[PDB]
RNA sequence: GCUUGUGGCAGUCAAGCGGCGACAUUGCUCAUACCGAAGCAGAAUUCGGUAAGCGUCUACUGAUGAUGUUACCGCAAUAGUAAUUGAACUUAGUACGAGAGGAACAGUUCAUUCGGAUAAUUGGUUUUUGCGGCUGUCUGAUCA
C-alpha cells in the first residue's frame, strides 16, 4: 500500500500535500504528474482538490486538518476558501485562525482524535482547534523539538517521529495519544518525518529517497495492513 | 551604443508612418490592418494568470497596463500601387468628394488666413454618374496588384486643440482585389471601428515617436509583440467594469489623465507601455504575421483595472464610492 | 580508494603526444616577429613559446599520474589483481619513467631559458628556441614504448569490475563452469556465457542482491583447475570477506568423476578455511565424506536450473555470513482496487489526459470538473456581503429612517 | 526579480535556534556580473558567524536570507519590507541545521526551499 | 480581490497600491499612503490626527455602529454557493449602499446644533 | 615570393643524385555551438576540423542653406543593425547499468547582462518658493 513518489523531483511529499481520511489536497505549479500520483492509489475512494495556500505550494505546511474538516492560516484568501468549500463533501469544516504563527503544519499536529500544538500557541485558538476538528489538543514538543508538525506525523493506527525522540520520549508521548511510536528518518535520512511523507489509516507515500528499511517500518508501524 | 537606431538624429515628423504591413492573405475575407490612436496616460490591472506550468499560474499578478485613444475612423479615400523594377509606385489616388474641414485643414499651414478653397474641381467631378471617378478606379482594380486606403483621425472627437486631423495609409488584404477595391467603394465617407479590425488576446505591435529631453528623444520606435487586453466601446457604458465585478464604472481615473482630457469613445487596453509620451500619436500593428506561441495564445480573465486620480495617490474608483468619505457645503 | 577508475585520462600514444603538445603551442602564442625587434621583446616572445611547450608536457605527465592509481597503495586485493594483469615491474616502471621524463623538462626548461633571456641575436634565441624543444622531443620520442603499455592498461584498467572487498560478497568456486557460471545470473540480474566449454569466463564477475534489507554481491570465479589467469581467483579468495561456494556435478553435468573435485579441494584446503566454506553439488557418499571432514562444511545434493533450490543454498550463506477511538476507513477505499498498470478500464489519471490535450506542459490544469454543489447551473461564477441570511436581516433595516427624518438637527 | 538590499559585506542577525548570534556574508552564491551583484531574499549566500559558536572562526559556510529589510517589489501588488533582515543556516541540499525558525520568513524564500518552509513557524 | 482597510485610516487599498509592515509580530499592518507609513514612524497617534475615521468616530464627529456596519463580518466559514445566492446577494449590496447613504443623509448637519 | 612545430656533436643504412645523399636510424643532453574518431554501457572526457563566434586641418555630431509655387500621401538607391548567458517542470530516475550513478529530442516556465522605450509605481529628488509648526526681527498690538 505503501507508495514511492515524488513532487517536482522533490522528496518531501509532506510540503505540496496535504491528505486525511476523507479528503486530499495537493498543491499545484510547474509540474502536474504528482497529482496522478495519489489518483492512482486512491481512485474514487476520497476526493483530490488542486488548490494553493496564500498563492503558495507549501499547502501542507501552512495547513493542518482532519477528516472532519480543514484548518487553513490567516492568509487564506477567500477565493480558496470559497472555491475549497465548494470542492469537497458538507462534512468539512474550513476556518482561518488569527495568530501570529501562520505555518500550520510545522506548528501543529492533528490527527483525527488528538491533537498537538506548540506551547505557545494562544488559549482561544485551543478551543477553535478542538471545535472545528472535534479533536483533544495537547500542548507538546517532541523530545525539545517546537515544531511537533513538522517533525512528527500522526495517525489512528500510529505515529512517527524524528530521529531524536529517544525511547523515553516516544514511551511519555505513546501515553497520550495510546498509541505505537517509532523514531527514525524518512527519505533515506530526512530528519523532517513530517514532511517527507504524509499517511493516512489506509495510504501512505514517501519520497523517492525513502531506504526498503525505512519504507517498511512506516508500513509495520502504521499498520496498512 | 546601439548601431542599429545610430544617428540619434531627428524623427521625419511627430507622426510615424508604417514601413511593412503583413504581408499577404489572398483567402480571408477583406479587412483592414492597421489603425491610429493617442496615448491616454497609463493605469495598471489585476488578472488570474492561466499560463500553464508558470510560476504564477492562477495566480492573481499586477502590470502596467497602457491605454491608446482610438476613436472611430473615416475613409477618404484609397491608393493603388503597382509592382516595377526599381519598387512599387502609387498609380492613382481617389477621393470621397467630400473631405471634412479637419482633412481640408490638412493642405493648409494658415488655414484661417487661406480662402480655403479646398478639393473644388475634383468635387466637380461628381456631377454626373461617376464617369470620371470610376474610370480612375477602374483602372486601379484593372492594374493594381495592393491597395492602401487613406483615412484620418476624427481629432474632433478626441480632447484635442488641434482639430487638424491625422491622414496615413493602411494597407489592405484579402484576395481578388476586385473586391477589395469594391470593399473601399461602400466605406466612402464612411467610418470604421476598432473592434472591426481589432479583438480582445490579439497580439499587435505600435509605432510612434518618443519622448523629447530638450541630441535625445524624438525618435521614432516599432516596440513589437504588444498583447490587447480589452477593446471596450468608449461610448457605451459600463467600459470599465468586468464579469467577476460587475460593478458600474468608467476607464476613465478621477481628474483624467495627465495632459489629457476624457475619453469619450473606442479605447484599446495594451500591455507594456507604447512608445511615445501623452498627446503623440500612435499607429498601431498586428504582429507582422502569424505569431504562436503560448503566451500569445493564452486569454486574460480580466479582473479589476485601476482609476483612480494620478494627480496623487488615489483612494477611490469613482465619486459615488467617494461618498465614504462637510462644513464648506453643509 | 573508490572501486573505480573508468576517470583515468586516456594516454594518447607519443606519436601524437608530440604533435599534440607542439601544435597547441604554435596556435596558443605569437608568430610575427622580424629581425628588426627589440631584443628583449624577442627574448620573452621566445620564453613564453619555451615555457608554454614545457607545461603542455608536464601538464600530460602530471595528468597521467593523477588518474593512474599506485599499484601497491590501493588494496592487497587490489594490489595483486593490477599485479596479475599488468606486471608491476612494467607498471612502476611505466609511472618512473613518465616522472623521469617530466623532470628531464623541467630541466630543459630551466637550463635554456636561463641561457635565451641573456641572448643578444634573433637566430641564437631561435636556434637555441628550437634546442629547447628539441630535446623535449628526442624525450618523449624514446618514451614511445611505456606509453603504449599504458593506454592499454588504461583502457582495460578502468573496464575492470567494481567489486568491493570490504562489503559482503558471495564468491564462487569449483571446477571450470561446472554449472557456477549460470548460477550467478540466477541470482540477480546479471549476463555471463553459458556456453559450457571449460573456461568460459576469464575474470571476475559480480552480481548483486539484497537480502534482509542489506545488500550483498555474488563473485564469479575465471576458473580454477600455474595460470596467470587462475592466479586472479585465487587471490580473490584470500582477501575478500565471504563465504565461498563450491560447485560439483553428480548426474547431468560434463559427468565428471567426483574423485578429481575431491582431490582438488583437498590442495584448497589450507588456504580458504576462515571463510566457512560450503559446498554444492549439482561410495559417491564416501568420497564427499572426506571434504565434510570440516566441521564448517555441507554438502547440497541440488539442480542448477531452478530457484527452489538456489534460495535454499543462498539463504543458509546469508545467515553465515552475518553469523560472524477507532481508525477510520472509507468503505470506497476497499471497494476501489489497486492500480492495473495495464488495464485498459483502469481509473485514468489526469497524467495521462494531459497526453491527450497535446501534451503534459501544454495541458491547462483546471480546478473545476471537481466540483461539489446543490446544482451547478452555471459552472463559472466588498465580496463579504454574499454570506447568506443577510436578505432575511433586512427586515430589521428598512425603518431605520422613521425616526431621523422629521425631527430637527440633521432632519 | 526583487529590488537587492543586502549588499556584500553585510552583517546582520540570525533568524533560527541554531544559537548563532550575527552572519556576516562575504559573497553570493551564484554571483553575476555587471558594482557587484548584491544579495535579496531566499539567495543563498557565503556567510561567516562574527559571534556565537566560537568554533565558527573565519569559517564560510552557505546561508539562506529570509527577510531583507528592503522596500522591493511583489507580483502579490503590494509593496512591504520587513522590520529585519535576518539568514538561516543550512547546507548546499537545504538541510537546515536550526530544528526551528522564528521572525518573518520571505513567501518567496519559503516556497523556493521546502525544507526551511518546514522549520518556519512565522512565515509571511 | 477583496482589500483590507488600512488600520491607521480606514480607508481601503487597491491593488497596487499602500505599502505594508511586516513585524515579528507581525499583525501585518497597511499604511494606505506613504504619509500613513511616515507618519506612523514618528508615532502620530489615530485618536489625534483629525482627517482620520479613527478620531473622527472616536471624538463623536460620525455616528460609530450601526445595524447594517456591524455586518461588516469578515466572516470565514464558507458554504456551498449558488447563483441565487449571488444574484440575491447583489441586492443585498444596493439596499447596503442604499440604507448606509440613507444613514449618510444626516450627522453632518447634527453637529450644527448649537449654531441653529 | 622575411615569419611558426619538431636540438647540438658523433655513427650505421640508403630512395636516389652521380664520389654526394631526404625521412626513418644508434650513443647523453580551451568555457560556446555543429560535425568525424576514441572500451564513448550512462554521466563526464580527450583528440581533429568548422564559426574565430565567445570569455576567464581634419574624424564625429547638432543646425541652416535652379528641382514652375505650396501642401498632403507615398516608393526606396544607399548606410547602419543585436541580442547574449544561465536556470526550473516534463520527457527521468526511463534509456543505459551487476551496482554506484545516470542522458538526449520535442513541449513548456523563469533568471542575469546588453539595448529601445515607459514614469502606471519605487526611489536619490523640493524654486508645490502648497499647507501646519518653530526661532529672532516687527507695529505699542489682536492683524504680519
Ligand atoms: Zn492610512
Amino acid at each position: 500500500m505503501a507508495t514511492r513518489t515524488q513532487f517536482e523531483n522533490s522528496n518531501e511529499i509532506g510540503v505540496f500535500s496535504k491528505l486525511t481520511n476523507t479528503y486530499c489536497l495537493v498543491a499545484v505549479g510547474g509540474s502536474e504528474n504528482f497529482y496522478s500520483a495519489f489518483e492512482a492509489e486512491l481512485g474514487d475512494a476520497i476526493p483530490i482538490v488542486h488548490t494553493t495556500i496564500a498563492g503558495t505550494r507549501i499547502i501542507g505546511r501552512m495547513t493542518a486538518g482532519n477528516r472532519r474538516g480543514l484548518l487553513v492560516p490567516t492568509q487564506t484568501t477567500d477565493q480558496e476558501l470559497q472555491h475549497l468549500r465548494n470542492s469537497l463533501p458538507d462534512s468539512v469544516k474550513i476556518q482561518r485562525v488569527e495568530e501570529r504563527l501562520s505555518a500550520l503544519g510545522n506548528v501543529i499536529c492533528c490527527n483525527d482524535y488528538v491533537a498537538l500544538v506548540h506551547p505557545d500557541i494562544d488559549r482561544e485558538t485551543e478551543e477553535l482547534i478542538s471545535d472545528v476538528l472535534g479533536v483533544e489538543v495537547f500542548r507538546q514538543t517532541i523530545s525539545g523539538n517546537i515544531l511537533v508538525g513538522s517533525y512528527c506525523s500522526l495517525s489512528n493506527q500510529g505515529g512517527l517521529v524524528h530521529p531524536q525522540t529517544s525511547v523515553q520520549d516516544q514511551e511519555e508521548l505513546s501515553s497520550l495519544l495510546q498509541v505505537p511510536l517509532v523514531a527514525g528518518t524518512v527519505n533515506r535520512g530526512s530528519s523532517v518525518v513530517g514532511a517527507g511523507m504524509v499517511v493516512n489509516d489506509y495510504l501512505a507515500v514517501t519520497g523517492l529517497d525513502t531506504t526498503a528499511p525505512e519504507l517498511s517500518v512506516i508500513e509495520s508501524i502504521f499498520r496498512l495492513q | 551604443g546601439h548601431l542599429g537606431f545610430l544617428p540619434r538624429k531627428r524623427a521625419a515628423s511627430i507622426r510615424a508612418r508604417v514601413k511593412a504591413f503583413p504581408k499577404d492573405d489572398r483567402s480571408k475575407p477583406v479587412a483592414l490592418t492597421s489603425f491610429l490612436g493617442y496615448k491616454a496616460g497609463m493605469t495598471t490591472i489585476v488578472r488570474d494568470l492561466d499560463r500553464p506550468g508558470s510560476k504564477f499560474h492562477k495566480r492573481e499578478v499586477v502590470e502596467a497596463v497602457t491605454v491608446v485613444d482610438t476613436p472611430p475612423v473615416v475613409v477618404v479615400g484609397v491608393v493603388g500601387y503597382v509592382e516595377t523594377p526599381r519598387g512599387l509606385r502609387s498609380l492613382t489616388t481617389v477621393w470621397a468628394e467630400h473631405l471634412s474641414d479637419e482633412v481640408k485643414r490638412r493642405f493648409y499651414k494658415n488655414w484661417y488666413k487661406s480662402k480655403k478653397k479646398a478639393f473644388t474641381k475634383y468635387s466637380a467631378k461628381y456631377a454626373q454618374d461617376g464617369a470620371g471617378i470610376e474610370r480612375e478606379l477602374a483602372r486601379i482594380k484593372k492594374y493594381a496588384s495592393v491597395v492602401r486606403v487613406l483615412v484620418h483621425t476624427q481629432i474632433r472627437k478626441t480632447p484635442l486643440a488641434q482639430k487638424k486631423a491625422h491622414l496615413a495609409e493602411i494597407q489592405l488584404n484579402g484576395g481578388s482585389i476586385s473586391e477589395k477595391v469594391d470593399w473601399a467603394r461602400e466605406h466612402f465617407e464612411k467610418t470604421v471601428a476598432v473592434d472591426s479590425v481589432f479583438e480582445q488576446n490579439e497580439m499587435i505591435d505600435a509605432i510612434a515617436v518618443t519622448k523629447g529631453h530638450g541630441q535625445r528623444g524624438y525618435h521614432s520606435r516599432t516596440s513589437i509583440n504588444h498583447k490587447i487586453y480589452r477593446v471596450g466601446k468608449g461610448d457605451d457604458e459600463a467600459n470599465g467594469a468586468t464579469s467577476f465585478d460587475r460593478t458600474k464604472k468608467t476607464i476613465t481615473p478621477m481628474g483624467g489623465f495627465v495632459h489629457y482630457g476624457e475619453i469619450k469613445n473606442d479605447f484599446i487596453m495594451v500591455k507594456g507601455c507604447i512608445p511615445g509620451n501623452r498627446k503623440r500619436i500612435v499607429t498601431l500593428r498586428k504582429s507582422l504575421y502569424t505569431n504562436t506561441s503560448r503566451k500569445a495564445l493564452e486569454e486574460v480573465s480580466l479582473k479589476w483595472i485601476d482609476t483612480a486620480s494620478k494627480f496623487g495617490k488615489g483612494r477611490f474608483q469613482t465619486p459615488a464610492e467617494k461618498h465614504a468619505f462637510l462644513k464648506k457645503d453643509l | 580508494m573508490q572501486l573505480s577508475w573508468k576517470d583515468i585520462p586516456t594516454v594518447a600514444p607519443a606519436n601524437d603526444l608530440l604533435d599534440i603538445v607542439l601544435n597547441r603551442t604554435q596556435r596558443k602564442t605569437p608568430t610575427v616577429i622580424r629581425p628588426g625587434f627589440k631584443i628583449t621583446r624577442i627574448r620573452a616572445f621566445y620564453m613564453r613559446k619555451v615555457k608554454y611547450t614545457g607545461e603542455g608536457f608536464v601538464e600530460k605527465f602530471e595528468d597521467i599520474l593523477k588518474g593512474f592509481p599506485n599499484i601497491n597503495d590501493v588494496h592487497p586485493f587490489h594490489r595483486d589483481l593490477m599485479d596479475t594483469l599488468y606486471e608491476k615491474n612494467h607498471y612502476k616502471i611505466s609511472l618512473a619513467a613518465i616522472s623521469r621524463a617530466k623532470s628531464l623538462v623541467e630541466q630543459v626548461a630551466r637550463d635554456y631559458v636561463r641561457l635565451l633571456k641573456f641572448g643578444q641575436s634573433l637566430f641564437q634565441c631561435k636556434q637555441l628556441k628550437r634546442a629547447a624543444l628539441g630535446r623535449m622531443a628526442t624525450i618523449v620520442k624514446k618514451l614511445r614504448d611505456p606509453l603504449a603499455y599504458l593506454e592499454q592498461v588504461r583502457q582495460h584498467i578502468g573496464r575492470l569490475p567494481s567489486i568491493d572487498p570490504n562489503t559482503r560478497t558471495l564468491l564462487i568456486c569449483g571446477y571450470p563452469n561446472v554449472g557456477k557460471s549460470s548460477f550467478l545470473r540466477c541470482i540477480t540480474k546479471s549476463d555471463v556465457d553459458v556456453q559450457p566449454y571449460a573456461f568460459t569466463t576469464k575474470s571476475l564477475y559480480v552480481g548483486h542482491f539484497d537480502y534482509k534489507y542489506l545488500r550483498f554481491q555474488a563473485i564469479d570465479t575465471p576458473g580454477i583447475l600455474m595460470n596467470n589467469i587462475e592466479m586472479q581467483s585465487i587471490y580473490a579468495i584470500a582477501h575478500l570477506r565471504s563465504c565461498v561456494l563450491y560447485f560439483m556435478d553428480l548426474s547431468e553435468q560434463c559427468g565428471f568423476t567426483i574423485e578429481a573435485q575431491v582431490k582438488l579441494f583437498h590442495s584448497i584446503k589450507p588456504l580458504f578455511a576462515n571463510k566457512s566454506v560450503m559446498v554444492v553439488i549439482n561410495e559417491r557418499a564416501q568420497l564427499l565424506e572426506s571434504v565434510k571432514e570440516v566441521p564448517g562444511v555441507e554438502i547440497m545434493t541440488s539442480s542448477c536450473q531452478l530457484e527452489e533450490n538456489v534460495m535454499e543454498v543462498r539463504n543458509k550463506a546469508c545467515e553465515k555470513l552475518l553469523a560472524s477511538r477507532t481508525p477510520f476507513i472509507p468503505e470506497s477505499v476497499k471497494n476501489l482496487k489497486k492500480y492495473d498498470p495495464e488495464d485498459p478500464n483502469r481509473r485514468k489519471l489526469a497524467r495521462d489526459i494531459e497526453a491527450e490535450n497535446g501534451g503534459a506542459g501544454v495541458f491547462n490544469v483546471n480546478l473545476k470538473d471537481k466540483y461539489l454543489l446543490e446544482d451547478d447551473e452555471w459552472k463559472n461564477d466588498v465580496y463579504d456581503f454574499l454570506d447568506p441570511e443577510i436578505a432575511a436581516k433586512l427586515q430589521a433595516l428598512e425603518e431605520e429612517e422613521e425616526k431621523l427624518e422629521n425631527e430637527g438637527f440633521y432632519n | 526579480r526583487i529590488s537587492l538590499g543586502l549588499p556584500v559585506g553585510a552583517i546582520m542577525n540570525c533568524a533560527d535556534n541554531s544559537g548563532a548570534r550575527n552572519l556576516y556574508i562575504i559573497a553570493v552564491k551564484g554571483s553575476g556580473s555587471r558594482r557587484l551583484p548584491a544579495a535579496s531574499l531566499g539567495d543563498m549566500v557565503m556567510a561567516t558567524v562574527k559571534k556565537g559558536k566560537p568554533e565558527l572562526r573565519k569559517k564560510v559556510m552557505p546561508a539562506i536570507v529570509v527577510r531583507q529589510a528592503k522596500s522591493w517589489r511583489r507580483r502579490d501588488g503590494v509593496f512591504l519590507y520587513f522590520e529585519d533582515n535576518a539568514g538561516v543556516i543550512a547546507n548546499p541540499k537545504g538541510e537546515m541545521k536550526g530544528s526551528a525558525i522564528t521572525g518573518p520568513v520571505g513567501k518567496e524564500c519559503a516556497d523556493l526551499w521546502p525544507r526551511v518552509a518546514s522549520n518556519s513557524g512565522v512565515v509571511v | 480581490m477583496r482589500i483590507y482597510q488600512c488600520h491607521f485610516c480606514s480607508s481601503p487599498c487597491y491593488p497596487g497600491h499602500g505599502i505594508m509592515f511586516v513585524r515579528n509580530d507581525a499583525k501585518e499592518f497597511r499604511f494606505c499612503r506613504s504619509k500613513c507609513h511616515k507618519a506612523f514612524k514618528q508615532r502620530r497617534n489615530p485618536r489625534k490626527l483629525k482627517w482620520t475615521k479613527a478620531f473622527r468616530k472616536a471624538a463623536g464627529k460620525e455616528l460609530a455602529v450601526d445595524s447594517t456596519l456591524t455586518f461588516a463580518q469578515r466572516r470565514n466559514v464558507p458554504v456551498r454557493y449558488n447563483r441565487e445566492l449571488v444574484a440575491t446577494t447583489l441586492k443585498a449590496m444596493a439596499r447596503i449602499e442604499e440604507i448606509r447613504q440613507k444613514r449618510e443623509r444626516a450627522f453632518y448637519k447634527n453637529r450644527m446644533r448649537g449654531n441653529k
